[PDB]
């Protein structure tokens, strides 16, 4: 898949494709990869293997009811539950998650991972697309937050044959 | 014979602040209890308790209305962990204790001294706790399915025989739990109440929420209720002779700041209070012996002082890459 | 009628050196007992202990305090291991004892004797724990979230009804929680205190914090306290009728050398002391007996030599490439 | 009024071959008992035991010197594995009752009899118990840290109590463990001593070393000793009507027997020599009976022949390729 | 990454790149993988899979914790968690500890390494390449740790295609 999020302006956006493709076919199409979490109150976009995704989606989760959503050290406690002795299982999935405050890409081996300064994340096998076009957009014009993932995404799913351009975007008042 | 509804909200509203859906439901069911025993026979004994599973967060009022209806109806009560068992009669047991004592306290309230009757005692303990008994369970949502998820399962089967009704011995006789009145307690973070088991879940008919308390609400649980912390230290102080008094602002910027931290780290709801105010009557707390005769004047900038920093964490770094 | 905060700190300076802050912590607290109990009566019950955690590292003072301040205040007193629990009543149960026995201890002494009345004594034995009562909860800091963790997460909850005030029988009869004070000690060096459950987390308002000791105090705690080593070792000698004496600078050379250790090695506080005063006191110790009328003057050239050669050790190697 | 430091050492020297700072060592321990119960009152309680660790291989006099020290003190003794844990306070209610009989049967010897009074009985036993009481500690070094570990480790956190100092109820009444005097004892082949937690660690100020037993040990061990192997048997065939003798190359043959197997297999110590002595005076032991007035002269060659073989291991083969 | 660590004059200096590389791509540039323990008087740098080496330097930390951060020891302690019945679980990662007396390299199958006499380390993919420039640097001139260090890190940064030239580094007083 392809999942980007750029925060500008005190907006943040979570957006991605809605491509599941199992081997090199074509199962579903309008799949849902961008999600909201913590009442509406923060955004999961999440690419790798779906099961696997799904399962670190719900993981974040209830770690994010345990903690009064506080995006920073939901992911931290999430993230600890790798680093010690009792391993928790390798998990193939990535998620990128955004709340007003923050924006972190955490993934299923335990390791949360913060933006450089532009304040941009992609993950997925068209990442780098959307990435690299988001930011040139980011440095180059004054296109908003949502305009520039709207756009990315795209720009990815025309080189990303795992990408389409059936979108699901959200963004955080 | 017996307050009312609209009575006893009033009278929880002297110790809590707030929470009004779960005053109003242990209410209507302290009430029910008068309504029945006004009914013939056939009824008196057909109609059960309406038991009760409050729904909130951490220490916002759940126990103490709890503990305050019982206190006001005079009646046996007792709080267990549900986790306390991951021997349940226990708990009827120990129902029994306290209502033995709450009633060996009236046969001597009246005018060496033998008007006991322990016999007869007992039957009106043994009454007190069939009629009147009030059981809490804390932290149910502790035992749902959510591994041993067996054991703690195993915990909801083990209580339904109390709450569904049904006989224990206590070393005072044989007492029935088909009239004691449960109320149960959960934060419910992950585990919703529908996780239960339906026997159970059934015999919890009213569900009521209690809310997250605000800047707002401390403000007001720090001087309105009987026996406020502000009222508490003034009292403390005075025996040292000291005379204190806080200042409208002061008790704002304690609240803010008790809110503040709840916020920011792990939310204790109102017992946040009892720590920031500890904090802050830290030094008066200990000169206070020799002060006497003076007067400390608590205002916004001595609470702003007392209290220091109070840290926003720094989860960053260390763990982050 | 009762000591005052600096009166109680005054009397801890007595035999703890240091540990500033931690005194007057617990001053503060065995004061606010003397406040309370000459309030009205709501209030007098309303009104309760502000229990203590105390943080610091091994040996430091941490009991000494807490077992003196009950000893000044002729208080019940029990320390328990938090893990000892990975019966908890048991603690209560077990400090009624003690006072049953401080009490018992009054009677046959203010009177081939006899006033016994078990209905007498039992009462005002039972009074003494609900009262002023002290539990003092060790290594509290081992039963922390850190697995089977499970299983100590539960000795919270577990202590909770006591710290929470509740009741637990015990074969004087019933005694009420309410009103012990807790004490609660831990290192805390992997464990933070907000690692505690909440519900435990606000009944400890109080943190205090106490230092490590430092070569320096050392040298205090060799001489300064009542009964310090050196004094005991003085008064020991003295029956076999020898005379002995430290130097300064050998005094100053034992605690150099115990910190040192300490240091070097597994640093255990304290107790670091009794180890190299007995290693030193050694030659004497013996010989003593047949060494009468002669008197040992310990300097620290004594010292220097008796203490011989101890270890800045060699994980080298063996398991290092 | 009480043996001394030189005075105890000769005793043991009565039992125990070799060993010397293991002796010393126990000796000024016993002594301290004295020394202390001189002192005035403040300091008489402040002082207390200097607890001590015997660190040797097996069976080469860690037990019978402390069992013999006790047995010359006239003191409550009782020993225990430690691992027997993996409730510790039958530690002490068990040497209590060790002090019924040492104190009952030992005032009957004061006097169809009768002053008895037993609630003097008990607590003058109690006395004994809390003034010289000894407990030795077997294999402590079998509860060191090195997995259930913890169910181990958790035998060290029970033990301190007694060994720091509190107090447990007997069937004779109320001791405390403030000035038992404890005596540990360990191999350390693997763990060293400082892997006990350091609470422990710092209450076993005393360290002290035994050595391995040799052949030369043995051949003194053998006919030294009050009651030696060899003088035993002796006093055995003289009931039947034989008198044996060994000739010294007789009893230097059997110790480079004993010594032999103890080190080509396991190594039980002087153990050892009550299996080959065992071993040995076997056909004369039956036949003793029905042999009167004769005399078996035992000499290097009757030892040679009345052993058999013993084994140099065959390891060999079977497992090695 | 590059992880280097040269000792000279009473001072220890611990740097390294900041490239966190996914694959081919390159994930993060800034990235901190050197940081202080125990109370800032000890430094470690980490190399190998992200993961992984946070869980090893949050280990030794605990061991840090224990100990009276006795470097050292620590090591050892954290080394016979692996060497011994009930394995640890191998860790791909390895860190390089220095504290005022000691510096070492420990890793996450449990063997702790000292130092040849010239009391220079590096480990990363880039290692050998600041390994070999310091050693150079070291032998023929009089230029202080820190120079020496951040002089390597840069000759590697400029050979491995995986170590960045945004140093992070840390000298010990
Ligand atoms: N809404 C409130 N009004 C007044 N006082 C309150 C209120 N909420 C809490 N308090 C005080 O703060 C403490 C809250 O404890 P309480 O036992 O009521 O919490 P809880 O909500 O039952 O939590 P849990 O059941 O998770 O332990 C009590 O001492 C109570 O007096
Ligand atoms: N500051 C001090 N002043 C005087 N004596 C002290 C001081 N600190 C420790 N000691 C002595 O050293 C010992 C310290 O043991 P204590 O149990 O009081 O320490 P602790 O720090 O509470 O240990 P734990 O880790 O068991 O809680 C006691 O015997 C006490 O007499
Ligand atoms: N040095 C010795 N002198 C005299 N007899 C000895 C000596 N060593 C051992 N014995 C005898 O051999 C036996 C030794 O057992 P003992 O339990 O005293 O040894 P230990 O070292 O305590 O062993 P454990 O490992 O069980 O503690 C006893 O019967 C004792 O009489």
């Amino acid at each position: 898949t392809t999942i980007v999020s750029v925060r500008r302006n005190g907006q943040v956006v979570v957006g991605g494709d809605g491509q599941v493709s199992l081997g090199n076919t074509v199962m579903k199409g309008n799949a849902r990869k961008v999600r909201r979490l913590y009442n509406g109150k923060v955004l999961a976009g999440f690419a790798g293997g779906t099961a696997d995704a799904f399962t670190l989606f719900e993981l974040f989760e209830r770690k994010l009811e345990m903690h009064q959503g506080h995006l920073l050290k939901s992911a931290v406690e999430l993230a600890k539950d790798w680093r010690t002795d009792r391993a928790l299982r390798k998990l193939e999935a990535m998620l990128i998650v955004a709340d007003e405050k923050e924006s972190l890409i955490i993934t299923g081996i335990g390791d949360v991972v913060q933006p450089e300064e532009d304040q941009i994340l992609a993950i997925g096998s068209g990442g780098n697309y959307a990435l690299s076009a988001a930011r040139a957009l980011v440095e180059n014009t004054e296109l908003s937050a949502h305009e520039i993932v709207e756009k990315s995404l795209r720009i990815a799913g025309d080189i990303c044959v795992f990408t389409n351009t059936n979108f699901t975007i959200e963004e955080l008042p | 014979s017996e307050m009312t509804p609209r009575e006893i909200v009033s009278e929880l509203d002297q110790h809590i602040i707030g929470q009004a859906d779960a005053k109003r439901a242990v209410a209507i069911a302290l009430r029910n209890r008068w309504r029945r025993m006004q009914l013939q026979e056939p009824l008196r004994h057909e109609v059960t308790p309406k038991n009760i599973l409050m729904i909130g967060p951490t220490g916002v009022g759940k126990t103490e209305i709890a503990r305050r209806l019982a206190k006001l109806a005079n009646a046996p009560f007792i709080k267990v962990e549900a986790t306390k068992f991951t021997e349940v009669d226990s708990i009827i047991r120990d129902l029994t204790d306290s209502a033995m004592k709450l009633v060996r306290q009236q046969e001597i309230a009246k005018n060496a001294a033998k008007l006991i009757n322990p016999e007869e005692l007992k039957q009106k303990a043994i009454d007190a706790v069939e009629q009147n008994g009030i059981v809490f369970i804390d932290e149910i949502d502790k035992i749902c399915k959510k591994g041993a998820d067996v054991s703690r399962e195993g915990v909801q089967r083990d209580l339904l025989p109390l709450v569904e009704g049904s006989t224990v011995s206590t070393k005072h006789g044989m007492v029935k739990t088909d009239h004691i009145l449960f109320i149960a307690s959960g934060a419910f973070q992950v585990a919703r109440p529908s996780d239960l088991i339906p026997e159970l879940q059934g015999r919890l008919p009213i569900r009521v929420e209690l809310t997250a308390l605000s800047a707002a609400d401390f403000e007001r649980i720090l001087t309105e209720p009987h026996a406020s912390l502000t009222e508490q230290y003034k009292a403390l102080m005075a025996t040292e002779g000291v005379n204190i008094a806080f200042t409208t602002d002061a008790v704002k910027k304690i609240a803010e700041a008790a809110f503040r931290v709840n916020e920011k780290t792990e939310n204790i709801g109102a017992r946040r209070l009892h720590t920031v105010m500890e904090r802050l009557m830290d030094k008066i707390s200990f000169s206070a012996s020799d002060m006497n005769g003076q007067t400390v004047n608590i205002d916004a900038a001595y609470v702003a002082d007392a209290l220091g920093e109070v840290v926003e964490n720094e989860d960053l770094s260390r763990f982050i890459l």
